[PDB]
């Protein structure tokens, strides 16, 4: 019924970035375990890493 | 005082300290500590605070002037929306410290620049247009902010710019060859980005009434002007320190950083927020209406606007009533929005 | 042992965090009885060790005798060598055989009851002579309310400057004396014997003075021992490029100390990362007499100092990895100047590595900093005032 400090509540303020939460899983992919002991980067991402 | 005595008791007994004095708080996670503030995260009936504290080591300083100050200045935001002034200042929280509560806003500008999802043109330009609506509500309410810097231009969840930490406390003019003031005062995120106004900065022939003379309305519009060109680099400052300084002596210029904006009309609204003479720097009013429809599409200051101010006040629409409203409004907002 | 029982003796950790003090109280518990599960020869560790506890503890309590200002200082020292010589009471003249403290290798059968004199100073920081096992004399100081925790750590990381550097075969000389803190308000440093610059000046009037009244020699560029130059040269670049990495503060030549071998070495770090009581301090502790020493900028030792500046500067980069997690570790070490600014405390020894400068940058960058740190001549102005100050004190 009453409030003082915060003034405007925000109702995600502490709740898990789905957003952030759907990135990870689909850039970090552990599918690629098979491939990635042959496929490597190749001149311009050795020099990016 | 703090600057001279650099004396160690309190600070190394700082922050979790003080929280196991204060009752309706807990500790949650230290934002930052500086030399000036131990801010951190706290725990509160109404949700999560950010309790900036004060170390006191000086018992003759005069903290009741900046108390009276801080109180005023709540007093005169209390109704604008895109400004949070610090809610509290309680000058007994601890023997020998003073603590200033505000809201904890989901994220700051800064972060959002880089937390995903990643602002859309159209966003940028939302939260541009509500920073110089925040600088404006502050001007119209007869408030300057001071210290307007992507961390402490805050963004809910929902994109509502909040504008925060207003810096009634921090010295209006500082010595050009002196930093021990920026240092102390303004550079807390220690990331060298000055967007301190130019005509602040003053020789020690100008000098302790130039640390508390009246900020200029001209002086923030500076500071706002920086901030957007940073959210429209996406995080690449406008100035550094010594690039300010060599601006105001009209040495340096940000053409480089300025170039990388992709929009020319809000390039266009940078170089003119950011110019060198203050007189040359319109009311932040001003920006609004010479960028409506130029910068900021009209649905901004018809709809968006006035709409949006729907969720920024205290009546708590919660989540099941928001959405419950937006679904009773979407055929007008549809309309609104499309045309 | 030291370590771990500091956090145990700490006070504050006991009411800010109890949880963490419990746990270093459990530490030294499981230590106390990892070692009386160890083999005979390990069983005597944990005796040894509460041997030198009760040491410690003896000397404190004379200390704190000398602390109830029942006099003065005459009265103080009465009390001090009287107490020291009472084979009944303390015994502390001749103690069963204890491993010291502050260097364990340096075996101690006692303190001379004879040596032990407090200086002039608010601190009372008491000179001491150990009756080490081989007969010889150990110098040490011993110290009373001061945490010696911010020299310790600031002590143990040039240490490891000085021990990478001597890894590249850049011997710098420097002296990274030991420091050890007993207690929050005890401890003890390895007193190493030399005049302070600020006497020096005062006595033989220049460093080239001092040097050619204690290693004179015609073959050297001034009179003074090519060795002793070399050395001098080459512990002024040394404390120069650690205390810029590490920001050492304060500059007063009170506490820089000048060895007749010519090893320069600076003993005051209770103003460390940068902060310093003095407004706009220069970058650097390269004070004018420091580069006089050297007969100014248009000497050899100058070109040379310079050189080895750089070179000093540019093996730390090779290094910052290891320096900065060191820091990181320590972020809530309860060190005065890190509890000040915990997560500024890492970004600031960063800063001085300048890791974005290539190394021919890094070292026109270093370069430029010492040609100019020579002219900022307003530290020994404002040190006459500091001077007047300690004039009331004395
Ligand atoms: N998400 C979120 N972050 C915050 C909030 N307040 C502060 N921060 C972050 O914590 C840091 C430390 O707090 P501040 O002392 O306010 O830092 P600052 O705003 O740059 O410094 P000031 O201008 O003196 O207020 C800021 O740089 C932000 O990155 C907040 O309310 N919400
Ligand atoms: C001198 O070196 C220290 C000057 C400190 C000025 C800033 C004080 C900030 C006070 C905030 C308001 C507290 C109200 C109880």
């Amino acid at each position: 019924t009453s409030f003082e400090l915060v003034k405007v509540p925000d109702p995600q303020m502490s709740m898990e970035n789905l957003v952030e939460s759907k990135h990870h899983k689909l850039a970090r992919s552990l599918r690629s375990g098979p491939s990635d002991h042959d496929l490597k980067p190749n001149a311009a991402t050795r020099d990016q890493l | 005082g703090n600057q001279l005595a650099g004396i160690a008791p309190s600070q190394i007994l700082s922050v979790e300290s003080y929280f196991s004095d204060i009752h309706d708080f807990e500790y949650d996670k230290s934002l930052g500590s500086t030399r000036f503030f131990k801010v951190a995260r706290a725990k509160h009936r109404e949700g999560l605070v950010v309790v900036k504290v004060f170390a006191i080591q000086d018992p003759t300083l005069p903290l009741t002037s900046y108390k009276q100050e801080l109180e005023e200045l709540k007093i005169r935001l209390n109704s604008a929306q895109n400004c949070l002034p610090f809610q509290k200042a309680s000058e007994k929280a601890s023997e020998k410290a003073a603590m200033l509560f505000r809201q904890y806003v989901r994220d700051n500008l800064y972060d959002r620049i880089s937390t995903r999802p990643f602002l859309n043109n159209i966003e940028k330009r939302w939260i541009a247009f509500q920073i110089l609506t925040a600088v404006d509500q502050a001007h119209k309410s007869g408030v300057r902010h001071g210290d307007i810097k992507t961390e402490n231009v805050m963004v809910t969840s929902w994109n509502w710019v909040l504008l925060t930490d207003f810096a009634s406390f921090k010295p209006t003019y500082l010595p050009e060859d002196n930093p021990a003031d920026f240092n102390y005062f303004f550079d807390t995120s220690r990331r060298r980005t000055c967007y301190i106004a130019p005509e602040r900065f003053v020789d020690g022939g100008m000098f302790n009434q130039r640390t508390r003379g009246e900020l200029k309305r001209a002086m923030d519009i500076f500071s706002a002007g920086c901030v957007i060109a940073e959210l429209f680099t996406e995080g690449v400052p406008l100035f550094d320190l010594s690039q300010l300084l060599a601006y105001r002596n009209g040495h340096f210029f940000p053409e480089q950083v300025l170039n990388k904006i992709e929009d020319h009309s809000i390039r266009e609204l940078v170089t003119q927020m950011i110019h060198r003479e203050p007189d040359k720097r319109l009311e932040a009013e001003d920006y609004l209406k010479q960028q409506r429809g130029n910068a900021f599409p009209e649905i901004f200051y018809t709809f968006l606007q006035p709409y949006m101010a729907q969720f920024a006040k205290e009546t708590f629409l919660s989540a099941d009533e928001r959405i419950l409203v937006i679904r009773k409004d979407l055929g007008n907002i549809i309309h609104n929005l499309c045309g | 042992y030291w370590y771990v029982i500091v956090e145990c003796e700490d006070q504050d950790t006991q009411q800010r965090d109890p949880k963490t003090h419990e746990m270093y109280l459990n530490v030294m518990r499981r230590f106390s009885q990892a070692l009386l599960k160890g083999d005979k020869s390990v069983r005597v560790m944990r005796s040894l060790l509460a041997a030198q506890q009760t040491f410690v503890d003896r000397l404190v309590h004379l200390m704190k005798a000398v602390q109830r200002e029942s006099g003065n200082r005459k009265k103080k020292n009465e009390r001090l060598q009287a107490l020291l010589g009472d084979n009944e009471k303390m015994n502390l003249s001749d103690v069963e055989l204890i491993p010291l403290p502050l260097e364990p290798q340096v075996k101690i059968r006692g303190i001379i009851p004879e040596t032990a004199t407090l200086f002039k100073s608010a601190l009372m920081p008491a000179q001491l002579f150990f009756k080490t096992e081989d007969g010889g004399k150990y110098p040490v100081i011993f110290k009373h309310g001061d945490d010696l925790r911010q020299d310790q750590l600031i002590l143990q990381i040039i240490s490891l400057m000085d021990k990478l550097l001597r890894k590249e075969n850049l011997d710098l000389k420097l002296t990274p004396y030991k420091v050890l803190a007993t207690s929050t308000k005890h401890g003890f440093m390895q007193f190493i014997q030399s005049v302070p610059v600020a006497e020096v000046l005062d006595t033989e009037g220049s460093i080239q003075n001092f040097f050619r009244k204690y290693a004179p020699s015609e073959n050297g560029p001034n009179g003074i021992s090519a060795e002793v130059m070399d050395t001098y040269v080459k512990s002024c670049a040394g404390y120069c490029v650690i205390t810029y990495i590490l920001g050492v503060g304060d500059r007063h030549l009170d506490n820089l100390l000048l060895t007749k071998t010519g090893k320069l070495f600076h003993i005051d770090f209770g103003y460390i990362l940068g902060r310093d009581p003095k407004p706009l301090p220069p970058p650097m502790k390269l004070n004018k007499e420091m580069v006089e020493g050297m007969g100014g900028t248009q000497s050899e030792q100058y070109q040379e100092f310079r050189k080895q500046c750089y070179t000093a500067f540019l093996h730390l980069r090779r290094y910052s990895n290891l320096i900065l997690n060191l820091f990181s570790l320590m972020v809530d070490a309860n060190i005065p100047d890190i509890a000040l600014e915990p997560d500024k405390t890492v970004k600031k020894v960063q800063d001085k590595f300048r890791l974005d400068l290539s190394d021919e940058e890094a070292v026109h960058y270093m370069q430029s900093l010492i040609d100019e740190s020579v002219h900022a001549l307003f530290a020994a102005v404002v040190e006459q005032i500091h001077k007047f100050a300690q004039y009331w004190r004395k």
